[PDB]
């Protein structure tokens, strides 16, 4: 939301100094002259910058800062002196930074100078190349700092590389003149023997390594995984790396960004990846709800190649319909709250299917109308208004 | 073949090459079967005729002969559709060609070719001729790299050596013509003389080279008249092969003994016989030098003593199979120049890039499973631009 708004119009400036922001058509000196979208993005950017301050100075020290502010205010709140002490209930920026420096011993003045006083987000364009001879991974990260909403980042940058030997984090120093970052790569001895490949968490899984390159061990790369800067990343992986990142990652933002990047690769391996995500309980439900729409877009792009039925129909009849009647939907029992959301989002994406004539097929429209006719809600303890409203959608 | 040589020519050189004296007859004799008949038919016609007649003028059976003859003579451009009348110049020359307008020599040719082959091989005693040496060096079968030291023999040299005399001489003359064009000698004038044989400064030099090769011999202190030898127009065996890789060759000329020693170990040399052994060492030595088992087998078969001709096959299966297996035992490294890309993103997009390097001729190896295309540095400035254009198209 904030990178869309700041690249759209100028930027949000937390803590201006009194104009400080002349790129935008109102004055930021008073709350009653702000646009309402600017007020909403102001609150949004403020809580993300506080998450960044928690990233630099750990969460227990952050809660100690907040407790110190509240304790000064509550010793202030019981005095009777007319504001000799009642102004300890008012916080400022300098007092907040001083309380942070009191509890931690680190000051955050570079982070405050970059993300508060400066009003911009950063844009990262990354592309890699694997050097087989020296066994290194040559990243190439360049910033677009000449757009109207952007600024230049010179700090450190975390990158997480999943190779066959596991998941390794690397810190890159991205100075102004930097372009190529050579990080080292590990072995490929988990392709010699079939062993399980260890993940970002402690677990390990069986991966189908037939799509991987023979010479490179690395399975996927993620630039800034923890969202530790206010950034927009445009990484150029290969399509099998996006499919491996969709399947076997233990991070929901990486599964979402792989869904978002698989729309450019309409190959049938990506259809298999999104269909395996859709069938998979123990995936987070908002990833499967995105995989519905991604599968609809991919299915629209590979018409005159699609083999069987329309997308997600057989999967809907496998998950939510009767075993004896495929075209009759099961009676509504909405007590699971994840297959309820997936059931009410799957025909909405299924209706975006189009034939070679650019008209929605009469197999999906008839399916949606049979979902509407055979709807029986006399048996669940929950209402049907959102599911029926999504059927109209 | 001569058909290949003449097919590899332009119309402008072809019509000029169709000289009055002989060319119209020498090229006629090339016509394998039927095109002779059609040439005779429409030798007397001044009016072109429709192609359908020629098409239907051969029965349904054996039509492939009709199409192949028509294609061959279309390549030779003997006629033109003109809408199939023959070329007027060829018609006139052919009408003028059709009722219009030694024992010591063969030995000389044999001896001259034998001494030429002796020089080709590392024979201490051989005929000396700087022009012949440089001609053989530039023919592609010899490389010197050091004028002071005598030139060595390249890999193609051994293969050329093991060929039979007819094909050997024919290929040598083909290379002679190809290098004649490079050195600037007119190709048509020299070529017409070869055709005239089977019935200027450049002419004198060419005849001198032919005499050095032994095809012709003036015999009169280099007079205008010449008496071509048998080889100019265009024998029993002596080797006996045992089942224990033993060769008994009734050879008196050192050339045959040298040729056998090229791929066999010599044991004894009698006045009218020589004993050699075909061992792994000798055979693999020849293979490394460049020969392949096919040349050795063909050489032994062609120089097969009459005694072993009765048995079928002439060459024992054990010897032939052993030679072939010995050659197979060796498989060898290669050399090329290339550059490789990576991170090709979409699959259907990588298939379009494969056709760019294949049409230009800079593609070496492709990989659709990993997306891995090797591009030679000679055309690197053209593939990258195409890739950039594709990216721009998105």
């Amino acid at each position: 939301k904030i990178v869309a708004y700041e690249l759209k119009t100028g930027g949000v400036l937390l803590h201006p100094i009194f104009n400080p922001a002349s790129h935008l058509h109102f004055s930021i000196k008073h709350p009653h002259t702000l646009s309402w979208e600017y007020y909403s993005m102001f609150q949004c950017k403020a809580h993300l910058v506080m998450r960044l301050i928690e990233n630099r100075i750990s969460m227990e020290f952050m809660l100690q800062v907040f407790n110190k502010l509240l304790s000064l205010a509550s010793t202030a709140s019981s005095q009777k002196f007319q504001s000799h002490m009642w102004s300890q209930m008012l916080v400022s920026t300098s007092g907040f930074l001083k309380s942070i420096s009191n509890v931690s011993g680190k000051d955050i003045q570079p982070l405050i100078k970059q993300w508060v006083d400066q009003s911009g987000v950063v844009k990262f364009y990354g592309s890699f190349a694997f050097n087989r001879k020296r066994n290194v991974l040559e990243l190439e990260i360049k910033q677009d700092y000449t757009s109207p909403g952007t600024q230049k980042y010179v700090g450190p940058l975390k990158v997480t590389v999943q190779e066959l030997d596991g998941s390794f984090n690397h810190t890159l120093q991205i100075e102004e003149n930097s372009l190529k970052h050579d990080i080292p790569c590990h072995s490929k001895s988990r392709r010699n023997k079939k062993k399980k490949i260890p993940l970002m968490n402690g677990e390990e899984v069986d991966m189908d390594l037939s799509a991987m390159d023979a010479d490179s061990p690395l399975l996927w790369i993620r630039i800034d995984p923890d969202m530790s800067v206010l950034r927009k990343v445009e990484f150029e992986q290969a399509d099998f790396m996006w499919q491996y990142q969709l399947r076997y990652e233990r991070d929901v933002v990486a599964q979402q960004e792989s869904i978002l990047a698989l729309e450019k690769f309409p190959t049938p391996a990506s259809r298999l990846a999104l269909t395996d995500i859709l069938e998979q309980e123990q995936c987070f439900y908002r990833v499967r709800m995105s995989a519905c729409f991604c599968l609809a877009k991919i299915a629209n792009s590979m018409v005159s190649t699609w083999t069987g039925p329309p997308a997600m129909k057989s999967l809907f009849t496998r998950m939510f319909c009767c075993k004896s009647c495929p075209n009759i939907v099961k009676t509504n029992n909405f007590m699971s709250f994840q297959s309820y959301f997936l059931q009410k989002t799957m025909p909405v994406a299924m209706a975006l299917l189009r034939d070679v004539h650019n008209l929605c097929p009469k197999e999906v429209l008839t399916f949606i109308l049979d979902l509407i006719k055979y709807n029986d809600n006399r048996k669940n303890k929950f209402s049907d208004n959102y599911y029926r409203a999504e059927m109209i959608d | 073949n001569l058909q290949e040589f003449l097919g590899g020519l332009s119309p402008g050189v072809l019509d000029r090459l169709y000289g009055h004296p002989a060319t119209c007859l020498a090229v006629f004799r090339e016509l394998p079967s039927l095109a002779k008949n059609w040439v005779m038919r429409m030798l007397f016609l001044e009016q072109p005729l429709p192609q359908a007649a020629v098409a239907l003028w051969v029965k349904k059976e054996f039509s492939k002969a009709q199409e192949e003859s028509t294609g061959l003579l279309s390549g030779l451009r003997i006629w033109h559709t003109q809408l199939l009348i023959l070329n007027p110049i060829f018609r006139q020359n052919l009408r003028i060609a059709l009722l219009g307008g030694v024992p010591s020599l063969d030995k000389y040719a044999e001896e001259r070719w034998e001494v030429v082959l002796h020089f080709m091989v590392g024979s201490p005693s051989a005929a000396v001729s700087q022009d012949l040496a440089q001609l053989l060096s530039q023919a592609g079968l010899m490389k010197s790299t050091e004028p002071g030291e005598p030139p060595c023999i390249t890999s193609a040299g051994f293969q050329f050596l093991l060929l039979d005399t007819p094909a050997q001489l024919w290929y040598f003359m083909l290379q002679y013509l190809q290098t004649a064009q490079s050195r600037g000698m007119d190709l048509v004038e020299i070529l017409s003389f070869l055709f005239q044989l089977s019935f200027s400064d450049s002419l004198l030099n060419f005849l001198q080279h032919l005499r050095e090769f032994g095809l012709v011999f003036q015999r009169k202190r280099k007079s205008r008249r010449y008496y071509p030898t048998r080889l100019a127009i265009n024998q029993p065996g002596f080797i006996v092969v045992e089942t224990n890789y033993r060769l008994y060759a009734y050879t008196e000329s050192e050339l045959q003994i040298a040729l056998i020693a090229l791929f066999s170990e010599m044991l004894y040399r009698f006045p009218n016989m020589v004993v050699a052994q075909v061992t792994r060492e000798s055979v693999q030595q020849a293979i490394a030098s460049g020969i392949t088992a096919q040349q050795i087998i063909h050489f032994l078969r062609t120089r097969a003593h009459p005694v072993m001709l009765k048995q079928t096959p002439v060459l024992p299966p054990t010897i032939t199979d052993q030679i072939r297996l010995w050659e197979l035992e060796r498989d060898r490294l290669r050399f090329t120049e290339g550059v490789l890309y990576n991170q090709f993103l979409s699959q259907v997009d990588f298939e379009l890039l494969l056709a760019h390097a294949r049409e230009l001729g800079v593609l070496v190896f492709e990989n659709s499973a990993k997306r891995l295309m090797v591009v030679t540095p000679a055309g690197h400035s053209d593939v990258k631009r195409f890739w950039k254009r594709q990216k721009h198209s998105s």
